[PDB]
């Protein structure tokens, strides 16, 4: 049947079976489909025939979620916040079923089907609640030792009328993935400034403080001596080693809570049903930058010199606190000292909120005009909390708390918090008749969503502790002023007290940089309208077709954001002929588009005045061919696709011809600057072994074609497809028990290497010039790995799973993790340094117990 | 060697002489002649300098222009200043009088009503119309009709009143005499005073010729092109143009010069000249500004480095051009021209040709020998920008150049947005060498990095003049080495650097720069005067060559302007005055489009930001410093420190000047000329 060809649908039994835990597990034998890495820890959505993020749209109960948002990066030489830049990731515990779309689907999901669609649709008290009970309580609790991840959850569910309520409690908690033992073992080394008593004889003073009875005349017969760092060499683990060369991922603690409740009603006749929708979940990803070295070396002392000179103080020091002493320069004035580490945290918190109503009116048997329907509200909102903090006051470590402070001279903190926020207000209405011997099956779909989208940013400070200090003229004594050298008969006259704490605010206000913390608030309305309809022509074909329309209005104070108003038209159309030698011919073409998102209609700023530039969506088109061989075996698909992207949206600049020779005209802006086309090919199957047990196996391979740049743009950088997952083959073989009390499985995964032309490319200038570029600096090998797994129950109550993954322990790195490098990726990684840390995990096991009641 | 004049009409053939008759006098051999040519028009007279039947002519500021210009070519060299010698008026000031608070700014003139000296004259007419020419309405030939419908009634003395009746819609008529009420200098400021007018384009002297009262000229203003307003005694401040009055000019590079100002300084000496008798040069028994213009004064000389676009000025030359190419663009989008950048060597270009490329146009690239080439560059309009140091930030500003951006070297989140306040600049000494201060320095040998340079140099010897009032510090210290100074100075008795790059300002000599200096300082001299990280930076071991490997900062101490010693970390209060981090500088007329278009530069192409690898980076170069310095962090924006004065700092203006009206640079000799 033409709807839906091209899917990908997963149960909730399904997921319970493979043992899917992560996001990562879940299309991980599902080659093509991938998880675009966000780069602390978190997700950025997915990626499907060579788009990613925000090209491939992610619904929950036909509201979509969260986008990407990245801010413009900020100059200084300093570490930032930033915006989270993830994509919100779902509780599986609470999804009964996840419809993935590969190729273009506005039609059905709107603007973000570029490239694909990923659906999910949330339980239901009957997904809990048996055959012939009025009740039931599901209890999923599982531990994954590749990232010591235990999670537990409960559902409950119950019937009393008429009235029907769910309500399900997921808790969540796990660290850092880890990687291959081998990769990553071992030691490593670095400096550290250490005192050091100043051979010059010009390196004596005393100080005020420490002359208790008399004055300089008499205390400068005891003096100190200056004190110089030199490092010394120091080794410590892999885990423990702070700096560039980095062989193992940042430390992530990793924490979910999530509270679904569900109340509904019955009423008469039984074809009328009014529900509500109870979602909280929240997310935290708190990690911190170990490619931060802690301790202050020689070769950062004398750069700052090298700049700023020397420091008053250096080399001085109260009693005999030696450490010191040693100071330098820091950030925003900042003086730091040896004697602190410093250490770099992101604590990340990603809060989804829905409520929602329903009326749903079913109607079987059919003799009203419509044999289904449903109107629903959807209010959602979802938040990215992305608080940065920077400390220098702790050895290390590293402490998160600790603060600058008056007893801790040469100490340093810095705050940054930015905070991404979508909301919808959405209002939808769906119709769906079948008429009459071809049958026709026509479906309409409504839609109105008042929607908002703010960047806030705060929390964004800086404190010191530079130490009070002055070297003093001694008194005359006597006859006139005698300003010492520093020699062992004229000391320096010193006098040192305790720090003096000091806060600054980094936020500006209308400067059109990364410290612009007026809020960007953009907001509007939304309407679609959507005409389907699927028949059956006889037993010999079937045949579909969809039409929409969509209109986007938004508006934003600020008037330097690009805002306005689309109206697209999106259609498909699929066909499937079925000869029945127990074989279908099917062909389908669909199209799709993405309007602007919210960080490109907010656009790139220099600091200084922007005007608004006008940005049409982006657009694709897919057409796909596929055979399928079906029988007794089970079936064998086939697929031949043809995605063509136009309208890419990329920061450059608008161009024309004026006298022979091109030129740029205006700012750097987004524009839609480029077209795309990919084709490849999918094959996936099933055997019955019959034969007189099962398998599985899945192919994809895609390839890029043409790539063609405006003629009436500039400074566009081509198109790197780092996107595209590499060429997988996944095979499989297990055996379930008929009776349903146990069951084996086997998975066998190869993928082929990253090609390097996906990730080469260059950058258009004018007027035939160019340059060269490389998205990433490395590249990923071929390999293999094999998994198995199995389960046990005990007759509806308990069930036992256990899974072995990468059995034969095989070190790789895969191309997911090194994306992660790119120049383009969503909190791009610089500057590796060493790939060790984007390893894989060798052998790991996972347990799940369920339970039913 | 003799020298030809030239004169237009024929009564003045007649004042050309003597000739031989009173100028006979203290004749040598072949010197000081004066020969009488004739020729009917201006024109035939530079065309006869062209050839050389002619040598001298002197010219209004309009003909200058005109014997500027191909094929022949003719350079100005002398100029009759007029009032005292401490105030010459050399040049005046074309200047829009407006009155006090009358809401409009320059480039509101549009639809305003315009008062005119007379049609076709300098700073009535040629300066305002051509500055406004691009603005006004096609087809902009003719003028005169252009001119009409871009205001809503003028007074255009000396205009046809017939074909354009608007341009004499204040003054029917247009009167080309006394008998027209608005008629002149003072006529035209009438015409405002009255209000028939919002606007009148006069000298900068009229309104003080024609208001007597302080208080009655404060009722009145001053247009700048800037887009604001100015009081009318700040005309130097607040001007269309700077026009000089009348300028003799021979025929630039092949024709006597020097010789010619040799003739007209010793013609003014023997009052022969005019003002003992015979026969006052500047006054004619037949004739009104007959071969002089009658209110002369005298003559000075145009100096070297004086080119005639410079010295009729950018504001002028613009203007003129506009009046004579009539070249506008027909798509006035009002946006930003692509910036010109000056490189000052092949390494510099080579850089900036590949920063063009990867702007996508938006730099473009010019090339000159030197530094001072390429202010000149800027301030004519063949280049647009160019990074300076401090000291060339100030010799820049007295060009009439703004700084627009500063370079900023400390790392932080709001760089952009805050201006470092730059180095200090100190005198080291070594603490062993007692006994060593800053007043009895004199009779000690010295260290500079080399002569002219901001720190080594010019600020020093800055404090050093307000001792003893002359240009010879040869003379004042014992000896030393400063790297450029003269080969039989004793400012090289201890450099290094054999063969002739002995006392010269490159690496070849080992005692040149901050780091040879602080070498020469440590190996022959007692007193280095240098930069503030300058001992650091070459001490502790960051230093790795033999003769600094080993040395300690804490040997050395500080002299003090105070007469005592710090260490060299106590800078702060022990300097000789702050300088300022290097800065771009442009022309004001592309301030604002400077500024927008390098802050969108170092988005693209700055620090961080992008892979240095990959791609191209504005602050990387294939050697050290191209363009900018390597460890510039960001550009930051200037608020304050908008100006020369404002952004160099008072102790670094108090401390040359002196040392300047003393300097060897010839391109401060030509702008002072100017201003003042
Ligand atoms: C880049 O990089 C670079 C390099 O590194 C850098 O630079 C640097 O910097 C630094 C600083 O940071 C420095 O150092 C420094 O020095 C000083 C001195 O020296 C100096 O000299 C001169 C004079 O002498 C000067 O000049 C100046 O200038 C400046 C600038 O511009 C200015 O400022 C400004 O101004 C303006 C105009 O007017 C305005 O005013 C504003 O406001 C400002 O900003 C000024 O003014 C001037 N002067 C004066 C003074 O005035 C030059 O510049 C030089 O600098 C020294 O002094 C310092 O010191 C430091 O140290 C010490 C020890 O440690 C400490 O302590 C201090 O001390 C004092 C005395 O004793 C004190 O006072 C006191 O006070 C009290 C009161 O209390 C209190 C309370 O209680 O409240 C506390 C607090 O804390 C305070 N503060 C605050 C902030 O808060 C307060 C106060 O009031 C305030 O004012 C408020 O606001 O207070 C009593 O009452 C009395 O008064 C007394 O006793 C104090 O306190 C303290 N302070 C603190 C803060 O604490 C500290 O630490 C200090 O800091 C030093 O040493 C150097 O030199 C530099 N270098 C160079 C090359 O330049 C930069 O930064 C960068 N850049 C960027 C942009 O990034
Ligand atoms: C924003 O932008 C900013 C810019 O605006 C950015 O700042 C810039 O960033 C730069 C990089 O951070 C920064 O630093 C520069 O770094 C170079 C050094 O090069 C880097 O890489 C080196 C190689 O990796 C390495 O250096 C050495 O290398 C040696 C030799 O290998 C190392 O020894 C190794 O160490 C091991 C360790 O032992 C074992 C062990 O642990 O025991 C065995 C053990 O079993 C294993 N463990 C395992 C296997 O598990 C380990 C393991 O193998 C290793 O860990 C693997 O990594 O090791 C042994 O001890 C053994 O010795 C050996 O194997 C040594 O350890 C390395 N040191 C360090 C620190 O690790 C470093 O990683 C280094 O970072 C500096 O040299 C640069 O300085 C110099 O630059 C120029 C170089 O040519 C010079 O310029 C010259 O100047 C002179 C004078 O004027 C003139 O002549 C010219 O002008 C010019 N000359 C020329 C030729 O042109 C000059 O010398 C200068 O000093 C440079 O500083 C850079 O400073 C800044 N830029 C600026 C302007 O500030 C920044 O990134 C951004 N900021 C932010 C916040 O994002
Ligand atoms: C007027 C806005 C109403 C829309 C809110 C609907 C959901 C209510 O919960 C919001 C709080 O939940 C946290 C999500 O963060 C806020 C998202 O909305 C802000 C973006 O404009
Ligand atoms: C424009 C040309 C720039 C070249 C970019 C790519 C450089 C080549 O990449 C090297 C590929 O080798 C990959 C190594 O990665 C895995 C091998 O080691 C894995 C450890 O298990």
């Amino acid at each position: 049947e033409v709807t839906g060809l091209g899917k990908l649908v997963k149960s909730s039994d399904t997921l319970s079976k493979e043992q899917v835990l992560n996001i990562r597990d879940l299309t991980r034998y599902d080659p093509g489909i991938a998880v675009v890495e966000q780069g602390r820890g978190a997700s950025s959505g997915y990626s499907i025939r060579g788009m990613d993020k925000n090209r491939v749209s992610l619904t929950v109960d036909g509201v979509s979620q969260i986008q990407s948002y990245t801010a413009q990066a900020a100059l200084g030489g300093t570490r930032t916040a930033g915006s989270s830049g993830a994509i919100n990731e779902i509780e599986y515990e609470n999804v009964k079923a996840v419809e993935i779309s590969k190729g273009s689907n506005s039609v059905e999901q709107g603007s973000g089907a570029l490239a694909g669609s990923v659906a999910f649709q949330t339980k239901t008290a009957d997904d809990v609640i048996g055959e012939g009970r009025q009740w039931g309580i599901q209890s999923k609790t599982a531990y994954s030792g590749k990232n010591r991840g235990l999670t537990q959850s409960i559902a409950l569910a119950g019937r009393i009328g008429g009235a029907e309520a769910l309500l399900i409690h997921t808790g969540r908690r796990a660290g850092e993935i880890r990687a291959h033992e081998d990769a990553g073992r071992g030691v490593q080394s670095f400096n550290r400034l250490v005192p050091v008593e100043d051979s010059s004889n010009y390196a004596y003073f005393i100080v005020k403080e420490e002359c208790k009875n008399g004055s300089y005349e008499t205390c400068k017969a005891n003096p100190k001596k200056d004190v110089v760092g030199k490092d010394e060499r120091q080794t410590v683990s892999t885990r423990d080693y702070t700096g560039p060369n980095r062989f193992l991922a940042d430390p992530l603690s990793y924490e979910s809570r999530s509270w679904l409740f569900r109340p509904g009603f019955r009423f008469e006749n039984k074809r009328h049903y009014i529900g509500g929708i109870l979602e909280h979940t929240q997310q935290t990803f708190d990690t911190r930058d170990m490619t931060v070295p802690a301790f202050l070396t020689k070769a950062v002392f004398d750069a700052n010199k090298k700049q700023a000179g020397s420091l008053p103080g250096n080399g001085k020091y109260a009693g005999n606190h030696k450490y010191g002493g040693l100071f330098t320069n820091g950030e925003n004035g900042a003086l730091v000292g040896a004697e602190y580490g410093t250490g770099v945290f992101y604590d990340e918190t990603h809060t989804k909120s829905r409520y929602g109503l329903e009326y749903v009116y079913t109607n079987a048997d059919k003799d009203t005009w419509a044999d289904y329907a449903r109107l629903s509200y959807d209010r959602q909102g979802v938040g990215l909390d992305n608080h940065f903090q920077q400390t220098h006051c702790s050895a290390d470590g590293s402490d998160k708390y600790c603060r600058p402070s008056a007893d801790k001279p040469f100490s340093y903190y810095k705050s940054d918090r930015v905070i991404y926020g979508e909301s919808h207000r959405l209002l939808q209405a769906a119709f769906k008749k079948s008429f009459d011997k071809i049958r026709h099956n026509l479906s309409v779909n409504l839609g109105f969503d008042r929607f908002g989208s703010n960047l806030r940013h705060q929390d964004y400070y800086y404190q010191h502790a530079n130490r009070a200090y002055s070297s003093n003229t001694p008194p005359q004594n006597n006859g006139k002023k005698i300003s010492p050298n520093g020699s062992e008969t004229s000391p320096y006259w010193v006098t040192i007290g305790r720090g003096n704490v000091v806060t600054g605010q980094i936020c500006r206000l209308g400067n059109n940089t990364y410290t612009d913390c007026t809020p960007r608030s953009i907001n509007g309305k939304s309407y679609y309208a959507a005409v389907r309809d699927n028949v059956r022509l006889g037993r010999w074909a079937d045949v579909g077709a969809g039409l929409r329309y969509d209109y986007r209005s938004t508006h934003s104070d600020d008037g330097s954001v690009s805002t306005g108003t689309h109206r697209t038209l999106s259609w498909n159309a699929g066909i499937v002929l079925k000869p029945t030698d127990w074989l279908d011919l099917t062909y389908r073409t669909s199209t799709g588009f993405r309007l602007p998102s919210f960080a490109e209609m907010y656009g790139w700023r220099a600091g200084v005045q922007s005007k608004a530039v006008k940005i049409d969506p982006e657009k694709s088109f897919n057409k796909e061919a596929g055979i399928v061989f079906k029988g007794d075996f089970g079936n064998l698909e086939a697929s031949w696709f043809n995605n063509a992207y136009r309208d890419l949206i990329v920061r450059g600049y608008e161009a024309q011809i004026k006298d022979g020779k091109e030129e740029a005209k205006g700012d750097p802006a987004y524009l839609n600057a480029q077209s795309a086309r990919i084709t490849g090919i999918n094959i996936l199957g099933k055997i019955d072994w019959n034969g007189v047990w099962y398998s599985t196996f899945a192919y994809n391979r895609v390839r890029v074609r043409d790539i063609k740049k405006r003629a009436d743009r500039t400074d566009i950088q081509s198109h790197l497809f780092d996107a595209i997952q590499p060429s997988r083959y996944v095979v499989g073989l297990g055996y379930d028990q008929p009776e349903g009390k146990w069951g084996v499985n086997g998975m066998l995964t190869y993928s082929k290497a990253k090609e390097i032309t996906e990730l080469l490319g260059s950058r258009a200038l004018l007027n035939g010039n160019s340059r060269n570029t490389k998205a990433t600096a490395r590249r990923t090998r071929p390999w293999y790995i094999v998994d198995v797994s199995g389960y046990y129950t005990v007759k509806k109550h308990f069930t036992l799973r256990a899974g072995v993954y990468n059995l034969l322990n095989y070190r790789y790195v895969t191309w997911e993790n090194v994306r992660q490098t790119a120049g383009g990726a969503v909190n791009q990684h610089k500057n590796v340094g060493v790939y060790n840390r984007y390893a894989a995990p060798g052998r790991n096991y996972t347990f799940s117990l369920e339970y039913k009641f | 060697k003799t020298v030809r004049w030239c004169a237009v009409s024929e009564h003045e053939a007649t004042k050309c002489q003597s000739f031989r008759d009173h100028m006979k006098s203290v004749i040598p051999s072949d010197g000081p002649s004066v020969a009488c040519v004739k020729k009917a028009s201006y024109l035939d007279c530079i065309r006869a300098i062209a050839a050389n039947e002619a040598d001298a002519v002197t010219l209004d500021a309009g003909l200058v222009y005109d014997a500027y210009l191909a094929p022949n070519n003719l350079k100005p060299v002398v100029a009759e200043f007029y009032g005292s010698k401490e105030d010459p008026q050399t040049f005046y000031y074309a200047v829009a009088v407006v009155k006090k608070d009358s809401g409009f700014q320059m480039n509101q003139l549009r639809g305003k009503k315009s008062c005119h000296t007379g049609l076709g004259r300098s700073a009535g007419w040629n300066i305002p119309i051509g500055l406004l020419y691009c603005d006004l309405p096609e087809p902009r030939k003719p003028l005169e009709k252009a001119v009409a419908n871009f205001f809503s009634g003028s007074c255009a003395p000396c205009a046809d009143g017939t074909d354009f009746p608007q341009l004499c819609q204040l003054c029917p008529g247009c009167g080309c005499s006394t008998l027209n009420q608005y008629f002149g200098y003072s006529g035209a400021f009438k015409c405002l005073k009255d209000g028939a007018g919002d606007v009148a384009f006069v000298k900068h002297s009229t309104i003080f010729e024609n208001l007597a009262n302080k208080a009655d000229r404060d009722q009145y203003e001053l247009l700048c092109l800037d887009n604001t307003r100015k009081p009318v005694d700040e005309y130097k401040d607040c001007h269309l143009a700077q026009v000089p009055s009348h300028t003799v000019v021979a025929r630039s590079m092949g024709g006597k010069e020097d010789l010619i100002w040799e003739l007209l300084n010793q013609a003014q000496e023997h009052f022969g000249k005019d003002k003992s008798k015979e026969f006052q040069l500047f006054s004619s028994p037949h004739g009104k500004d007959l071969l002089f213009k009658d209110s002369a004064h005298g003559f000075l000389k145009v100096p070297p480095r004086m080119d005639a676009k410079m010295y009729l000025g950018y504001e002028y030359v613009t203007a003129i051009r506009n009046l004579r190419e009539g070249t506008c663009p027909e798509a006035p989008t009002d946006e930003c021209k692509p910036v010109k950048w000056c490189a000052l060597s092949h390494h510099e270009r080579l850089k900036c040709d590949e920063w063009s490329v990867n702007s996508v146009g938006k730099i473009e690239c010019v090339s000159a020998e030197t530094t001072e080439d390429c202010i000149a560059k800027i301030m004519n309009g063949e280049a647009d920008a160019m990074s300076l140091d401090g000291g060339f930030v100030y010799i820049a500003g007295k060009c009439g150049l703004v700084p627009v951006l500063a370079e900023n070297y400390n790392k932080s989140d709001n760089c952009e947005d805050t201006p470092e306040a730059g180095y200090f600049a100190v005198a080291v000494v070594k603490k062993s060498a007692s006994d060593l201060t800053w007043d009895n320095l004199k009779g000690k040998k010295s260290c500079h990095t080399a002569v002219g340079r901001t720190a080594g140099w010019n600020i020093p010897m800055g404090l050093l003049y307000n001792k003893i009032n002359h240009c010879r510090f040869d003379e004042f210290f014992s000896e030393g080495c400063a790297p450029g100074s003269k080969k039989d100075s004793s400012l090289c008795k201890l450099c290094m650097g054999s063969g002739l790059n002995l006392c010269e300002p490159n690496n070849k000599e080992g005692y040149y720069g901050y780091t040879g200096a602080f070498r020469c300082l440590v190996e022959k001299g007692d007193v280095a005067f240098v930069k503030h990280q300058t001992v650091p930076q070459n001490t502790g071991g960051k230093n790795p060559d033999p003769w600094a490997k080993n040395l300690n900062e804490k040997d050395y101490e500080l002299l003090c302007l105070d007469g005592t010693r710090k260490p060299v970390e106590e800078y702060a209060n022990c300097h000789l005055a702050r300088a300022p981090n290097h800065a771009v500088v442009t022309r004001k007329d592309k301030e604002a489009c400077v500024h927008k278009i390098l802050r969108q530069q170092q988005h693209l192409f700055g620090s961080n930001v992008t892979d240095c690898s990959g791609n191209f980076c504005l602050f990387r170069s294939e050697t050290k410093d191209l363009l900018f310095r390597d460890d510039t962090v960001c550009l930051a924006k200037l608020h304050d420190r908008n100006t020369y004065e404002k952004y160099l700092g008072e102790e670094y203006v108090k401390a040359v000047g002196n040392l300047r009206k003393c300097s060897t640079s010839s391109l401060l000799e030509a702008c002072t000329f100017r201003r003042p």
